[PDB]
């Protein structure tokens, strides 16, 4: 079910996974037209919509250095750790929200980005170069 | 068995503060007043306001730590200065003014204070100078010692005249969220201001807000939902103000009865100063009418909402203002171009029994008028209001109050809620209490079973 | 044949398909150097070249939410509808321009974007997650 | 070995290839916060960080028109020319820096970009369209 | 080198009287006048 | 109403002198299209 | 125009003393009247005409 923009903010992570392209399509282009030339009030909103794409491309950069690169669901080769969220499957995706998930991972989330940028493409790419000549 | 998987586009937000937009409201091209408040730069409104309710969502709001109020406060001030920047300056008006009381002091028990001032003003040319007259009005020096006068506006700051082509009629301005961010809108009827909102929706552009500069009485504001709200940053602490929102709008009618006229006397090569001409017709003081039955009912409805914090079956009082600044002690606002400074002492004489209080079709309020305002937090400038040619009458809804509690050991005795104000940010919190700005963080990680290569 | 930038605006859609990378390379970087500090005339052209990348990334976002993501020719899994352009093959690609094509689709084009953003990656991704565990 | 940002500027090209994601993560987001509203000094630094993403997306465009599109190591189908760097393997990747490499290719580098944007995706894509119907 | 590329087989409908390029150069020349005369010498005391 | 005179420029608007260092010789100015347009 | 005066202490004019007790008609708060003030001082100045 759609329910529009951010409609599944309190639903399950499996049901909210069914609304990924809706939250994405409305974050980048909230296009305001600035054809009128008004001096000092443009530099505040233009700085805002320039920092918007600076924050956007920072996520695309993190979504580029990882083996994941399609702007969709994507799988990696880094194993899940039992210390992170000591829970089984379907306890998460059918009784948890993305907010409460990010809250429990916020303690351990900072190292996961490093485990996705070094443990893979510093070695996966190196293995791809050392396994394609044959 | 299970591996980490990224998900791009998850509904995850973290509260932050960033620059917001502003809306044109779409009738701006058909206004053609050359410049309204923010018609200058704001972009038109979307054809359909994307208001989406978020089920199962409880979000913690706090209107008193909000950064949207600081933005609109800094937008209004920068709106004042940029509006008065290219207009006509009146620094040569700081001269000596030999003035005279108005010719009609009839029954000096009643008051009459307009000063038929004449002075040597500079002219079109620089060689000669001409003598003009008729600045008028109560705000003035007493002189140093026909009696001489000068401007005490000159005793503080420089003076510039407001452009006569622009207007002060507030255009509905609703702030808008930029790309990548969202605005969360509380929706339950009763809301403390501080606490979790169980029914939250999201929008980009907010609902239409009229930038209204008013003290002691909130004007043309948004009505509450079903019950009168008593919001405060800290109710126990006396110094913190008590914002009130009304359920039923209190009708108010203000009039400047003096069928007035203007004079465009020429000063300098391009400038032109507008002076208050001789009053045509009879004269009497400006006033504001509030129906006594509606105000009696509104007070009888607010007193019950105030007893929920201060005691069931107890008495509360509220007298007039204490004293101090003219903009603080008086219900100051604008209408048509003139700046009414009415005294609300005729509204706040009340003590309350647990069932009643301790005809007269209406309650009238005396009101003085002022044209030179030092309301600007930059004390380096002051604005001269151009005279309005004709009679002025404007109606409005009264939606709010700003009250201060008398401190001390008044527990066993009664409490007193004198009116107050001063800080412009309190005029905005009654409209931005239900709004919070959040930034979107769509990068999420979650374990599922899958394998690459 | 090349014929430079926009050289195949009136050619066939098959011949113009042979000049995709030429129209792309010249739309993003028309780089003007703004080292000189001139006050009020920069904010108009800088707003123009900021709205340029805002319009550019809006297309990349639409070219990201779809199964298509390579900035090249790309195929999908949404079938063509006989109601859209009741024409056979080679009647299009050898007797039609991209302008006249966009003109005839302009009546029916608005739903095709929805058929490419929901009928696929709201379901193709969901099927990819429910078909990779084995 | 990491050695931080630009740590392998004088190392071998094979050792520096082990630090690609470090040089990438720090070039795009050097995020300065411009919440304060200061009139004339923002337009110089904001123009700088707008030309930053204009230069960034120009590389992504060149990294998009080529068969290479993953922001990683990537292989093509254009053969190496003996006229370019008359050297064998392991003479480069174990006794040369990326600076000295770009210096020797600077004579012949301008045509390699053309050989990667035309000799491939003007023909590789065309062959992909003419080899997928079966 | 001015990149002037002719587009064969192309007929484009022009209208010089509804053009917005004229409005831009009109608003550029006026803003060019004011910014050129802004820091110069004022002669208001010459009105004698 | 040697006869007196004044400026009728002063009868309309303020006056400012043109900078003597700048010139009014027209430099050839051709408008340019930004990125993404033609 | 500033009618000035050497400082009152030139003691031993072999050593130097150069601060000018200047007084002048400055404009005031108002435009009608003008007041006379003093004490600009210091070596940087004209010699007059
Ligand atoms: C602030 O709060 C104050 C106080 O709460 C409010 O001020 C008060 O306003 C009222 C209304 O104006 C003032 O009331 C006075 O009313 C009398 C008229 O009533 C008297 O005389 C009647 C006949 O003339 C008589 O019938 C009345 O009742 C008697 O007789 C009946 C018969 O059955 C009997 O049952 C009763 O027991 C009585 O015996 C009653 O006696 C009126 O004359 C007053 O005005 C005149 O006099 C005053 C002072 O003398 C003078 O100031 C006026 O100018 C005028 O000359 C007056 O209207 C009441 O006096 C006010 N209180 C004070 C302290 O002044 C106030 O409205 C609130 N707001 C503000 C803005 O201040
Ligand atoms: C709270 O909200 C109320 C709305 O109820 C506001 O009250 C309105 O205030 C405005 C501005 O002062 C008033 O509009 C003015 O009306 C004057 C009288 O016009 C009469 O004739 C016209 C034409 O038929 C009628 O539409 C109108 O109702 C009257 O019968 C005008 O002279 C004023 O002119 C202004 O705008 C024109 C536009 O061209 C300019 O040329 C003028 O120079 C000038 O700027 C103006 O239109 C209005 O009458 C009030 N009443 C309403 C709508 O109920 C409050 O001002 C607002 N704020 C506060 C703090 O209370
Ligand atoms: C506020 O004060 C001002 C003064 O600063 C005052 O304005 C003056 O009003 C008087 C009213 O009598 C004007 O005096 C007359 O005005 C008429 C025009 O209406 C003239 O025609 C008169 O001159 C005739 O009579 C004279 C008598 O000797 C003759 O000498 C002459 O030749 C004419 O025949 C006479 O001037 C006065 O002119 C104005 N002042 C100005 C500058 O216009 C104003 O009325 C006061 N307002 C209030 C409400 O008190
Ligand atoms: C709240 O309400 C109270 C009343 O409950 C009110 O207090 C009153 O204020 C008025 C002024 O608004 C006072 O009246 C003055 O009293 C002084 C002496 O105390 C007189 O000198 C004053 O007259 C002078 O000015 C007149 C102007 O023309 C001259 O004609 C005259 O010759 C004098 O120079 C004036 O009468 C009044 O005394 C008080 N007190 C009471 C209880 O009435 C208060 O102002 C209200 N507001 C606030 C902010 O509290
Ligand atoms: C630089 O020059 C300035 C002048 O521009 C000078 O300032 C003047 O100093 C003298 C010092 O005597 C002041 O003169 C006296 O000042 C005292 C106050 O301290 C007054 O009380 C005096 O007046 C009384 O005596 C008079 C004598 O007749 C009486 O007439 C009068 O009624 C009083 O009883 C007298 O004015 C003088 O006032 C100032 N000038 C000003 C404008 O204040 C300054 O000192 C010089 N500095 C140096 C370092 O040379
Ligand atoms: C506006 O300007 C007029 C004229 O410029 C001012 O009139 C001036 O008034 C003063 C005060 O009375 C006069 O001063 C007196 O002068 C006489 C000699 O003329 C002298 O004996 C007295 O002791 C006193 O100093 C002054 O002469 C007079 N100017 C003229 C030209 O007559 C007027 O005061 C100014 N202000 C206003 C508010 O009108
Ligand atoms: C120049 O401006 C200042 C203000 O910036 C003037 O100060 C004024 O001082 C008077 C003194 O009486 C203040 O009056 C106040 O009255 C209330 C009662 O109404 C009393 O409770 C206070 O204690 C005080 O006496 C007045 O508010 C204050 N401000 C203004 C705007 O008048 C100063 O007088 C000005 N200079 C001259 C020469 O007038
Ligand atoms: C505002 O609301 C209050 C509360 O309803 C009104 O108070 C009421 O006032 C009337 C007349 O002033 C009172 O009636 C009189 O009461 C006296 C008490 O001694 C009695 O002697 C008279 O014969 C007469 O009955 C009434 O009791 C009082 N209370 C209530 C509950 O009605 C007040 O009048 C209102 N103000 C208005 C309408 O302007
Ligand atoms: C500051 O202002 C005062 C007064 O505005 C100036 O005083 C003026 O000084 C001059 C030069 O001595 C006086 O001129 C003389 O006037 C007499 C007649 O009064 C005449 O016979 C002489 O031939 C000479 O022209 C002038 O009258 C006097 N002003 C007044 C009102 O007395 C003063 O010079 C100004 N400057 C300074 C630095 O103080
Ligand atoms: C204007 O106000 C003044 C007072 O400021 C009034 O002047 C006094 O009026 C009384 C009347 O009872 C006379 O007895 C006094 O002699 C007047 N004072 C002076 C100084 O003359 C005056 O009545 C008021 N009205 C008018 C029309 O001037
Ligand atoms: C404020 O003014 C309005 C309009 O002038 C008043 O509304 C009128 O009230 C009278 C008396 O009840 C009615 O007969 C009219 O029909 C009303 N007109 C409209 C348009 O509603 C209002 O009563 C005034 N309020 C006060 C407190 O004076
Ligand atoms: C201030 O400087 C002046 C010179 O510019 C000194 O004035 C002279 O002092 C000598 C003392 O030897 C006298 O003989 C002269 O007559 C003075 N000149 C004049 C013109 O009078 C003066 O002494 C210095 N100091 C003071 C206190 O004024
Ligand atoms: C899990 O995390 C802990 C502490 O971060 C680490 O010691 C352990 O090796 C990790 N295990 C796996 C399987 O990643
Ligand atoms: C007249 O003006 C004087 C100015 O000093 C003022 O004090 C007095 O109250 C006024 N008289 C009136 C208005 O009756
Ligand atoms: C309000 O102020 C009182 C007195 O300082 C203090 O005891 C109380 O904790 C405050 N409450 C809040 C919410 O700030
Ligand atoms: C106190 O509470 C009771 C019951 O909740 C309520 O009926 C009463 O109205 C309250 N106090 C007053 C005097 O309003
Ligand atoms: C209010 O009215 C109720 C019901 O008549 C009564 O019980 C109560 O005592 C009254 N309170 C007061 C203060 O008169
Ligand atoms: C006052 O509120 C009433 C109730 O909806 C509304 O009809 C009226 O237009 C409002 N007036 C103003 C000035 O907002
Ligand atoms: C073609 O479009 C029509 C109307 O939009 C629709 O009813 C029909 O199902 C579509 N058919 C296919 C095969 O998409
Ligand atoms: C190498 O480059 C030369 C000159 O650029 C060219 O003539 C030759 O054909 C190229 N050979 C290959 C294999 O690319």
């Amino acid at each position: 079910v759609f329910l529009g923009f951010l409609g599944a903010a309190g639903s399950t992570m499996g049901a909210a996974s069914m609304t990924l392209t809706v939250q994405a399509r409305n974050l980048l282009s909230g296009n305001p037209d600035w054809l009128p030339d008004m001096t000092v009030w443009g530099i505040k909103q233009l700085q805002a919509r320039v920092l918007a794409v600076e924050r956007y491309l920072r996520d695309q950069q993190l979504l580029g250095i990882w083996g994941c690169s399609g702007k969709l669901i994507c799988c990696t080769n880094v194993p899940w750790n039992s210390s992170w969220s000591n829970r089984n499957l379907s306890e998460i995706w059918d009784n948890m929200t993305w907010l409460q998930w990010d809250k429990e991972i916020s303690n351990y989330t900072q190292i996961i980005y490093g485990l996705l940028e070094e443990s893979q493409n510093q070695q996966e790419k190196n293995e791809q170069d050392l396994l394609a000549l044959d | 068995n299970l591996w980490v998987t990224v998900y791009y586009g998850v509904p995850v937000w973290k509260d932050a503060e960033t620059t917001l937009f502003c809306a044109s409201d779409a009738k701006a091209y058909d206004t053609e007043k050359h410049n309204v408040w923010a018609t200058h730069a704001c972009v038109p409104t979307d054809p359909n306001p994307q208001e989406i309710h978020l089920e199962n969502v409880t979000e913690e709001f706090n209107m008193w730590k909000n950064n949207m109020v600081e933005q609109m406060h800094t937008d209004i001030i920068s709106l004042w200065d940029q509006s008065l920047k290219p207009c006509v300056k009146l620094t040569p008006l700081c001269v000596t003014l030999q003035c005279t009381n108005v010719t009609n002091n009839i029954t000096d028990d009643m008051r009459g204070e307009l000063k038929n001032c004449s002075f040597n003003m500079t002219t079109e040319l620089r060689d000669k100078k001409q003598k003009v007259y008729s600045l008028f009005y109560r705000l003035d020096v007493v002189q140093i010692n026909n009696k001489e006068y000068r401007l005490i506006n000159c005793n503080t700051s420089a003076i510039t005249q407001a452009c006569p082509k622009v207007s002060f009629e507030p255009i509905p301005i609703h702030y808008c969220a930029p790309a990548g961010f969202a605005i969360l809108k509380c929706k339950d009827k009763k809301f403390n201001g501080t606490g979790p909102c169980p029914s939250v929706s999201t929008v980009q552009c907010t609902h239409g807000i009229k930038p209204v500069v008013s003290t002691q009485l909130l004007l043309n504001g948004s009505l509450a939902e079903e019950e009168v709200m008593i919001r405060s940053e800290n109710i126990t602490n006396n110094a913190k103000n008590i914002l009130v929102q009304f359920n039923t709008p209190v009708q108010i009618n203000c009039t400047r009865p003096n069928n007035n006229t203007r004079k465009s006397i020429r000063i300098g090569p391009g400038q032109a100063f507008y002076a208050t001409g001789d009053i045509i017709g009879d004269i009497r003081q400006a006033h504001c009418n509030v129906s006594k039955a509606t105000w009696n009912e509104t007070l009888g409805k607010v007193v019950k909402q105030l007893r929920k914090h201060f005691g069931n079956n107890t008495i509360i009082r509220f007298a007039n203002s204490s004293g101090g600044d003219l903009e603080v002690t008086t219900h100051s606002f604008n209408c048509g171009g003139e700046f009414f400074y009415c005294n609300t002492s005729g509204l706040f004489n009340s003590t309350w029994i647990s069932n009643t209080s301790v005809s007269n079709d209406s309650i009238t309020l005396p009101c003085r008028i002022k044209q030179i305002i030092n309301m600007w937090q930059r004390i380096g400038q002051a604005m001269y209001a151009p005279p309005i040619q004709g009679v002025i009458r404007c109606v409005s809804n009264i939606t709010g109050l700003i009250l201060t509690r008398d401190g001390g050991s008044t527990n066993s005795t009664t409490e007193t809620f004198r009116p107050g104000g001063g800080d412009m940010r309190d005029n905005w919190r009654s409209e931005l209490y239900k709004y919070k700005v959040v930034k979107i963080e769509p990068l999420g990680v979650a374990p599922t079973r899958c394998k690459r290569r």
